[PDB]
């Protein structure tokens, strides 16, 4: 349910 | 060696005399860690995700070994609620995805189909599941939250959406939101085979 993902 | 994606891919990363489990994240460009006083110059930027930006500290050529591999660059610091190894380091220490194979000096962008529609995901090993920019599917969905970086946001859950990636197919969960990119996570990831591999 935790979507990291960092530009 | 290979790391599958059933789970989190959690892994200790040693920063100094400093242990700490990571997630090895392709859709991160940077290194982020949370709560530590490194040595040296740093600089404040701003980095941003799911729900919104935080603001970190960047230190340059910093030291870490992963995987028994050593690795030297960039590594910000701020509240991140996971610590997160980007590609700048996932890419020094030879780790690609495999199924063909996609290496991790570019974001890991691929073209999938869903609903007769082609778009272009990120593979992403930092998301437990796939999360796709506004758009109109089918069935009844659930309303659902989720967080990331920058906190929560509410999605709508699909279930058992058929999605090509890459030409491979998988059927099962997909949550339609305000994410920046659109997303490919683990639970479809397993599904058409993908690893880490190193």
């Amino acid at each position: 349910a935790e979507t990291f993902y960092v530009d | 060696p290979q790391i599958t994606l059933w789970k989190r891919p959690l892994v200790t990363i040693r920063i100094g005399g400093q242990l700490k489990e990571a997630l090895l994240n392709t859709g991160a460009d940077d290194t982020v860690l949370e709560e530590m006083n490194l040595p040296g110059k740093w600089k404040p930027k701003m980095i941003g995700g799911i729900g919104g930006f935080i603001k970190v500290r960047q230190y340059d050529q910093i030291p870490v070994e992963i995987l028994g591999h050593k690795a030297i660059g960039t590594v910000l610091v701020g509240p991140t609620p996971v610590n997160i190894i980007g590609r700048n380091l996932l890419t020094q220490i030879g780790m690609t995805l495999n199924f063909p194979q996609i290496t991790l000096w570019k974001r890991p962008l691929v073209t999938i189909r869903i609903g007769g529609q082609l778009k272009e995901a990120l593979l992403n090993t930092g998301a437990d599941d796939t999360v796709l920019e506004e758009m109109n599917l089918p069935g009844k969905w659930k309303p659902k939250m989720i967080g990331g970086i920058g906190g929560f946001i509410k999605v709508r859950q699909y279930d058992q959406i058929p999605v090509e990636i890459l030409g491979h197919k998988a059927i099962g969960t997909v949550l339609v939101g305000p994410t920046p990119v659109n997303i490919i996570g683990r639970n479809l990831l397993t599904q058409i085979g993908m690893t880490l591999n190193f």
